[PDB]
C-alpha cells in the first residue's frame, strides 16, 4: 500500500501536453515541506495516481513551491516513540520507502529539482530520482543529518547511498557524520548530478532531460543502476576479496573516531550499510527500516533531539531574552585587548558586518589582532568560500587604532583586557567617557564578578558581560552574564548581536564562578581526585574520552594551566572562611598543589600531566605514576565514567536551584557547546532525567546510582532536594 | 567406563609458504599419504573396527571444502563404513579432533578411530572462510574483534617481555628443533611426502633456519603485513584495558609462528581394539578440558585450560614431565610460563612452531605425537598439550606414556 | 560411566529460500536467538557450567566461516570459558553434534554441553565451500562421484519405486506436518525469529504447503536444476551398478527436501549437572553409531549405521516405538522402509524436510528435538534418528524419554 491507514493535501498535480508530471510539494501548514502525515497521505495519493495513468505518462519532476526543497522529518512525533511503539515506526517508514520505491520502478525518467535546502528526508526523495538538478543558491545545502539527531536516514537513504558510492565511500562521507554539502560540492561527489544557475532554469531543464533521456536512453529510461542486470556496488560486497579485507578495520576505526563514547547511531549505520549491500534492495530497505527503529525507541536518540532541535530552536526564538524590548541597531563596535580573544572577536564582530575599534596597549598590537583575522581571511580565501572582492572588503571595516579618540561613535565595547581587579576598573574609566552614553559595556571575564567591576563604571545599567570561548571564530556559545545593576535592556541589546555574528546565547545571573567555569571545575576536580586516590592515569584518559567528551580530563588540566586553577581554589577558600564557615575543600586541591610543587603546571610551563617537546603534546609524564603510585586501586570504569558525568549534572542542578541559570535549554546547550559535555547525554540536565543505567531509567535511576556514588566515593555525590525523594 | 590408548602418531614434513615443496601438493594427498603409511606399518589390521575418521580444519574451503576427512576415506580405498567428519576449534583444531576422537572411546559407542589435522596454508590462505566475528560490523563492533598479532603485543605489554625477551625464545626454538632433527628424534614419526611415482618432493621441515642468530632477529620489522597493516585495532584493544598507555609491538617474523603446510594422523582406540588388533599402546589420554578468557587478548586460553585439566585428572604442575604448548606467539609462551612456574627443561623440548611451522588444522595432533616420542625417548611418564586458541578460547591434554 | 540426558531442544521456523522471511537474517542471530530462549526458560542456570558448544555447518563460509559457535557463544554474552566448535559431516552435522555433544558427557571431561546446527541456505548455498570429490578431476574420476539427486533416482530403479510411489510419498510428509501444527504439537519448540525491536519475522514453517494435491506432484518437471542439468552423470553411475539399463528419473521438487533456512539447539548434560541446575532430564540417549554403504549411490547409508545402533543398544527393530528418518529424498525413505519392515504409523508420525524443508546442518538436531516432543506426547518409551549421508555415509541415535 502506499497509505498509513483527513489531512491536507501538500501535492499540487500538474500534468503538460507531452505526458511529464510536474510534483509541486506545498505544504499548507508551514512554510516548509515537512515529512509529516499531511505529506505521506498526500504523497500515497500522488504515487497511486502515477501507477493508473501509466499509458500516457512518459516523465515525472518533483518540484518544491517553498524557499527549501525538503527539509527533516516530524521530530514532535519521533521524540514521543515509546520502545512500544516500534511497530508503528517501521510500519510508517516502509510505507514511506514503499512510495519511493514504486516511484523509482515506474520505467520513466524521473527528475528531482532542488531549489533550496534538501536535508533529512527531503534528500532521501532525491535519491529515488534517477537524475537530480540542483541550483546554485546561497543556503542551498544538501546533507543526510540524521546521526547528529541519534537517528539515521531512514527513508532509502543509507541503502541507496551504499548503493551510489559503496559502503566506505558512503559511510565516511554521507553517513557518518551527516555532513552537509554545498550544492557545487554535491555535484563533485556524486549526489546532484547537474547544476544550473538560477531556479527558473530548474523546471524546464528537467523536462529537456528527461526528452534527452527517453530518445537517447529508452531502455534504461526510468532504471536505477543498481536495477539492472550487471551491476556491480563500487569497491566491491563484503564477499569479494577487495573489500573483504579491510572490512574487518571497518568497525575498528569508527571506534577509534568514537573513543568508546556510547552512541549506538553511527554503530547502527554502518551495520546497515553493510548488511544491506549483503542482499538485494528491498531486503536493504526493510533491515534498514529495523535498525532505524531501534534508534527512535532508545534513549539516547531522544536526548539529541531534545537538545539538538528543540532546545536550539528556544535559544533561536528569544527564550532567554526579555519578550518586551524592541531593537536597538549597533553601528559601531570597539574592542579593548587584541590577544587570542580581542583579534577572534574583532573578526566575529567584522564578518557579520559591523566597524570596529581594535585597541590594545600599543598600535601594533592592534595589527596583530588584525592580522589574525587576516590569517583567517586567507583561509576564507584559500578555501574559496569567500568572494575575495567584498571580503576582503570586509578587512576595511575594522580601524585597528590606539588612540581612544578612535572609540568616538562607539555604541559596543567589549573588553577583552586581561584579567584584574584594578585593571578592569581602570581601562573602562578611560574609555567611558569617550564612548556613546548609551553604549553597552560589555566585559569578556572568567571568574571576577560583574557586581563588583559594575562599580568602575558610571552608567552600571549598561554593563555587562559577554564571555566568549577561545577560539572564538569556532565556538559558537557566548555566555552573556547578567550582573545586579545591569538592565533588562542591555541583556536584549547583547542578546540580538549574539545572534547576529551567528552564535548562541545564553543568559547567567552573576554568581561565583558563573556557570561554563564553575561546572567543568567539577569535571577536572573528580579526575584528579582520581589520581590522587591511586588510580591509574590512562584509566582517567579512557574513562573521559569514553563518557563522550572531546578531550581528556588530565588533557584538560593542562590546557587550562595548572596554577590558574590554585588561585581558584584560593578565591572559593576566601569567600567561605570569610563568612566564618568551615571551609572542606575538595580532595582534587592537595594532587594540584603537589604538582605545582613538582614544577609541572601545565603545557604552558613546559611540562603537565603529559610531556611536551616543541609545543607539541607527547605521552603521559612517566613518573605520575611513582608520584601516586598508581594501581593502588583499580575501581570498575563504569564508575569513573559515572562519577565524572554525575559531578557535573549535579553541579547544574544547583546552578538551576541558585538561579545561576534560568532554563534547562541554556543548562543543556551551554554545557555541550561550552564545556564538552558529551552530546549523547542531551545536556548536563538532561542527563537528569535521561539517565539509563542499570537501575533503571529517569530521574528516579539518577537518584539511586548518585547514592550509590555517595556511600562508596564521598557525600558530595548526595543529590539536592529538588529532585530528592 | 574404556579407557583410550594412542597406538600411532605421524605427521608429514612441514613445507615452506614461499617456493615451497608442497605447494603442487594437494591437501587431500597429505592425508592419504599418512593412511598409506599406517596401513604399511599394520598391514594385518582391520580397518573396518575404524568407525570413525576425524580431522581439524581451519580453513574448510577449496580443496579442503566438502568434508575433507571423508575424501581421504574414499580416496584412499578405506572402508565406506569408516565415516569422516571435519571440525573447526582454530588453532586447536588438531588436538580436539585427537579429544573428540578420545571421548567418543571412552563412551564406548565407537571402537577405534583415526584422528588429526591438515592445512595447506600455501594454497588456501588462513582467513580464506570468511568469517562472523570479523566481516559482521554489528558483532565486530559489539565484541571487540583485535587480530591475534595485536592480541600477543598486548600480553607483552602487560607483562613487560620485552623485544629481546621475545627474540631469545625464538632463539631457542630454532636451537631444539635443530637438535631434534640431529639427534634423529623426528625419524620415527616424520612420515616423508612423496608423488605418484616414489619420488620424494619433502623430508624435513624446512621453514627451520637453524642458522638463526640473535642480531638477525633483531633486524626485523614488527609484524605489518596481514591484518595489523590496517588502523584502528591500536585503540580499540587500549579501550578494553584502559590501564594500559602504550601497546608495545615486539612481535615480528621470527618470533611468531610460520605459515606451512602438512598433515598429521593420529589412531586412538580402546584397550580391547588394540589387543585384538595386535596394536602395542604407546599412551593413554588421562583427561581434556576446555576453558577461556577474554577474546580481546585473544590468547590467555591455555592458562585457564590447563588448570581445569590438572584438577580433573588429580594432579597437579609438578606431576607432569614435560610441557608442550603451540608457539603462535612467543610471548603467548612466555605468559604461559609465568602464570605457571615451569622449568625449561620441560617447555616444548623439541623446539616448536617458530621454527618448524604452525599448520593451523593439523598443530594439535603434530605437538600432540611430538610428545608421544619425547616421553618413550626420555622415559618419562606423563605430558601435557595445550594450545592458545582464537577468540580467547582454550584447550589441554594430559597424556600418559604406557 | 555417566549417562547422558537431553534437557531441551528447540528450534527455529524453517523460512523458504525465494522471498524467505529468514532471508534478512544472518545466521549468526538465528543460534543467538535459540540461546535467548534457552536463557528465557532457564534464568536461574549457571552458563559456566557449559563447557562446550558444538553447531553443525555443511557450508562454512562467509556469514558461517570462522567457527560460528564460537561467535554465537561471545555474541551472546555467554561465559567465556563456553568454548564453540564447529564440524561439517554433511547432512548429518545437527546429529553427530548431538551425538558428539553426548559422548563428551559420557567420558566425563565435560558436564553440560549445547549442541545443534545452522544452515541458512538463502544466503549461503549448498556448495559455495567447494570440495575436493568434486572439483579435483583425479579424485572425481577414481571414486565415481554422483549427486545426491541421481543416486536417489537410482534407489528407485533398483527397488521399483514409481514416480506415483514417491509423489505418494510427499503428499503424506505434507499432511502429517500439517496435521502437527494444527495439532500443535509444534508449538512449545519452534521458537519464533523476532528482530532487534521484538518484531515478528517468522513463526511458522512456510516452505508448507498444506493444500499439496497427487495431481499438482505429477505436474513437476524431473530434478534438472542444479547438478543434474549436467551431463555424464547419467552413464556414470550406470557403470558401477552394471545390472541396470535405465535410470528412472522419479524425483522431482516436491518429492524432494526443500531448501531452506534455520537453526536448532540441544541442551545435554550429565545427570549431577541437570540436578544441580534444577534441570528436568527429558529424554536419555541410549546409542549412537555411524556406519556407511556404497558412496556412488550415496544415500543408503542410514541402513546399516541403524542396525548397528540396534546391536549396541541390546534392542531390535520392535523396541522401537518411533522412527525418524532424514526426508532428503523419498526413495531414500522408502528403500529404509523396505530394507528394514517399519510401520507408517512409527515412521516420520510429524512430517519432514519435503514439507518443512531441510537446513543442512541443523536438520539433524530439528528431527532430534522432533521425537523428544513426540515421545511425550503420545507419552511412547524410545525412538530413533538416523540421516542420510553424502558420500554414502550414515549416522544412527536412540534416545529414551525419561
Amino acid at each position: 500500500s502506499h497509505h498509513h491507514h483527513m489531512p491536507d493535501n501538500t501535492i499540487q498535480w500538474d500534468k503538460d501536453a507531452d505526458g511529464i508530471v510536474t510534483l509541486t510539494m506545498d505544504d499548507p501548514s508551514g512554510s516548509t515541506n515537512v515529512m509529516n502525515e499531511a505529506y505521506i497521505e498526500s504523497m500515497g495519493k500522488a504515487v497511486d495516481r502515477l501507477v493508473a495513468e501509466k499509458d500516457s505518462i512518459t516523465g515525472v519532476v518533483v518540484a518544491s513551491a517553498k524557499k527549501t526543497f525538503f527539509a527533516g522529518g516530524d521530530v514532535k512525533t519521533m521524540i514521543q516513540a515509546r520502545p512500544e511503539d516500534a511497530g508503528d515506526v517501521f510500519n510508517t517508514v516502509e510505507t514511506i520507502k514503499r512510495q519511493l520505491r514504486t516511484l523509482e520502478t515506474l520505467g520513466k525518467p524521473v527528475v528531482a529539482a532542488i531549489n533550496g535546502a534538501a536535508l533529512g528526508g527531503g534528500l532521501e526523495i532525491a535519491l529515488a530520482c534517477h537524475h537530480r538538478i540542483a541550483a546554485d543558491v546561497k543556503g542551498s545545502q544538501l546533507g543526510l543529518p540524521e546521526v547528529t539527531l541519534g537517528l539515521l536516514p531512514g527513508g532509502g537513504g543509507v541503502t541507496r547511498t551504499v548503493r551510489m558510492f559503496g559502503i566506505q565511500n558512503a559511510f565516511v562521507s554521507v553517513l557518518a557524520q551527516g555532513t552537509r554539502f554545498k550544492p557545487a560540492k554535491a555535484k563533485e561527489i556524486g549526489l546532484v548530478d547537474e547544476l544550473v544557475a538560477t531556479v527558473e532554469e530548474l523546471v524546464p531543464a528537467a523536462k529537456a532531460w528527461i526528452k534527452e533521456e527517453l530518445k537517447a536512453n529508452p531502455d534504461g529510461a526510468g532504471v536505477q543502476p543498481w536495477d539492472k542486470k550487471g551491476y556491480k556496488m563500487p569497491g566491491g560486497t563484503p564477499s569479494s576479496p577487495g573489500l573483504a579485507a579491510i572490512l574487518p578495520s571497518f568497525p575498528s576505526n569508527l571506534r577509534k573516531q568514537l573513543k568508546g563514547a556510547p552512541m549506538p547511531a553511527p554503530r547502527a549505520i554502518l551495520a546497515a550499510a553493510v548488511e544491506g549491500a549483503q542482499v538485494d534492495f528491498d531486503t536493504a530497505s526493510r533491515i534498514e527500516s529495523r535498525y532505524f527503529a531501534s534508534l527512535v525507541t532508545g534513549q539516547v536518540a531522544k536526548n539529541m533531539m531534545q537538545a539538538f532541535f528543540f532546545d536550539l530552536q528556544a535559544i533561536n526564538a528569544g527564550g532567554s531574552r526579555p519578550e518586551g524590548i524592541g531593537k536597538t541597531p549597533i553601528k559601531r563596535i570597539g574592542v579593548l585587548g587584541a590577544g587570542m580573544m580581542g583579534a577572534g572577536i574583532a573578526y566575529v564582530s567584522a564578518k557579520a558586518g559591523y566597524e570596529v575599534v581594535l585597541k590594545d596597549v600599543s598600535l601594533e598590537a592592534a595589527a596583530k589582532g588584525k592580522g589574525y583575522s587576516e590569517k583567517l581571511e586567507a583561509k576564507a580565501l584559500e578555501r574559496g568560500r569567500t568572494t575575495q572582492e567584498r571580503s576582503d572588503a570586509l578587512l576595511a571595516r575594522i580601524t585597528p587604532t590606539a588612540d581612544a579618540a578612535d572609540f568616538k561613535g562607539v555604541d559596543f565595547v567589549i573588553e577583552a583586557v586581561f584579567e584584574n581587579q584594578e585593571l578592569k576598573h581602570k581601562v573602562f574609566g578611560e574609555i567611558e567617557d569617550i564612548v556613546e552614553p548609551n553604549a553597552i559595556l560589555g566585559s569578556n571575564t572568567s571568574t571576577l564578578p560583574i557586581t563588583g567591576l559594575a562599580t568602575g563604571v558610571k552608567r552600571q545599567e549598561d554593563f555587562i558581560g559577554i564571555a566568549f570561548f577561545s577560539p572564538v571564530d569556532k565556538m559558537p556559545l557566548v555566555e552573556i552574564i547578567k550582573g545586579e545593576k545591569t538592565s533588562d535592556e542591555a541583556l536584549a541589546r547583547v542578546f540580538d548581536y549574539t545572534l547576529a555574528i551567528g552564535k548562541t546565547p545564553i543568559v547567567v545571573n552573576d554568581s561565583r564562578g558563573f556557570f561554563t567555569s564553575r561546572v567543568i571545575g567539577t569535571f577536572v576536580n573528580e579526575a584528579l581526585a582520581m589520581l590522587g586516590e591511586g588510580v591509574e592515569p590512562a584509566s582517567i584518559e579512557q574513562a573521559g574520552s569514553q563518557a563522550g567528551y572531546p578531550a581528556p580530563p588530565l588533557q584538560l588540566s593542562d590546557e587550562l594551566n595548572l596554577e590558574l586553577m590554585h588561585k581558584i581554589a584560593v578565591a572559593t577558600r576566601k569567600g567561605v572562611e570569610d563568612a566564618g564557615g568551615t571551609y572542606q575543600p575538595h580532595p582534587a586541591e592537595a594532587v594540584v598543589e603537589k604538582m605545582i610543587e613538582l614544577g609541572r603546571s601545565g603545557r604552558l610551563k613546559g611540562a603537565g600531566f603529559y610531556e611536551y617537546a616543541d609545543g607539541k603534546r607527547s605521552g603521559l609524564w612517566p613518573g605520575l605514576r611513582e608520584t601516586f603510585k598508581s594501581g593502588s586501586s583499580q575501581p570498575p570504569l563504569q564508575d569513573m565514567i559515572d562519577r565524572m558525568l554525575f559531578a557535573e549534572a549535579l553541579e547544574t542542578q544547583k546552578c538551576l536551584d541558585e538561579g545561576v541559570l534560568t532554563s534547562t535549554a541554556d543548562a543543556n546547550i551551554g554545557s555541550i557547546m561550552g564545556i564538552g559535555f558529551p552530546p549523547w547525554t542531551g545536556g548536563s540536565a538532561q542527563f537528569i532525567v535521561g539517565y539509563s543505567g542499570p537501575a533503571g531509567t529517569g530521574k528516579a535511576a539518577f537518584v539511586a546510582r548518585a547514592r550509590e556514588l555517595a556511600a562508596a566515593y564521598g557525600d558530595r555525590f548526595l543529590p539536592p532536594e529538588s529532585l530528592l525523594s | 567406563s574404556e579407557e583410550a590408548f594412542i597406538y600411532e602418531a605421524i605427521r608429514t614434513p612441514r613445507g615452506k609458504q614461499k617456493n615451497g615443496s608442497l605447494h603442487e601438493v594437494k591437501p587431500l594427498s597429505l592425508v592419504v599419504g599418512l593412511i598409506d603409511e599406517l596401513r604399511k606399518r599394520h598391514p594385518d589390521l582391520d580397518e573396518n573396527l575404524i568407525s570413525d575418521v576425524i580431522l581439524g580444519c581451519v580453513s574448510p574451503v577449496g580443496d579442503q571444502g566438502g568434508d575433507i576427512a571423508r575424501a581421504a576415506v574414499l580416496a584412499s580405498g578405506m572402508p565406506v563404513t569408516s565415516g569422516g567428519v571435519q571440525l573447526n576449534r582454530f588453532a586447536a583444531s588438531g588436538l580436539e579432533a585427537v579429544n573428540t576422537a578420545a571421548q567418543k572411546v571412552r563412551s564406548g559407542w565407537d571402537d577405534l578411530v583415526l584422528a588429526g589435522g591438515v592445512e595447506s596454508m600455501s594454497r588456501v590462505p588462513m582467513g580464506s572462510d570468511g568469517g562472523a566475528m570479523g566481516l559482521d560490523p554489528a558483532t565486530n563492533y559489539d565484541v571487540m574483534f583485535v587480530p591475534q598479532s595485536i592480541g600477543a603485543d598486548l600480553i607483552a605489554t602487560i607483562e613487560g617481555f620485552s623485544r629481546e625477551d621475545v627474540d631469545a625464545y625464538a632463539l631457542r626454538s630454532q636451537q631444539k628443533a635443530a637438535e631434534a632433527w640431529s639427534g634423529g628424534y623426528f625419524a620415527k614419526s616424520v612420515v616423508p611426502v612423496r608423488d605418484q611415482n616414489g619420488l620424494l618432493i619433502l623430508d624435513h621441515d624446512e621453514h627451520m633456519r637453524p642458522d638463526t642468530t640473535k642480531e638477525g632477529l633483531a633486524k626485523l620489522k614488527p609484524a605489518f603485513e596481514g591484518l595489523a597493516a590496517l588502523g584502528g585495532f591500536d585503540d580499540v584493544a587500549l579501550q578494553k584495558y584502559h590501564w594500559v598507555e602504550k601497546i608495545n609491538h615486539v612481535h615480528t617474523g621470527g618470533n611468531s609462528s610460520g605459515i606451512v603446510d602438512g598433515a598429521a594422523l593420529v589412531m586412538i582406540g580402546s584397550a580391547a581394539a588394540g589387543k585384538l588388533q595386535g596394536l602395542t599402546p604407546r599412551a593413554r589420554i588421562v583427561a581434556t578440558a576446555t576453558s577461556g578468557a577474554d577474546p580481546v587478548i585473544m590468547l590467555t586460553g591455555p592458562t585457564p585450560a590447563t588448570r581445569k585439566v590438572l584438577d580433573r585428572a588429580g594432579l597437579t604442575v609438578d606431576d607432569i614431565d614435560l610441557f608442550e604448548l603451540n608457539e603462535a606467539f612467543a610471548s603467548v609462551v612466555l605468559k604461559f610460563q609465568k602464570d605457571l612456574n615451569i622449568p625449561d627443561e620441560k617447555l616444548n623440548v623439541n623446539g616448536g612452531a617458530i621454527a618448524m611451522g604452525h599448520p593451523l588444522g593439523a598443530t594439535g595432533a603434530m605437538i600432540l605425537g611430538t610428545m608421544v616420542d619425547e616421553l618413550e625417548r626420555r622415559n618419562a611418564r606423563r605430558a601435557l598439550i595445550t594450545l592458545c586458541i582464537g577468540g580467547g578460547m582454550g584447550v589441554a591434554t594430559i597424556i600418559e606414556r604406557v
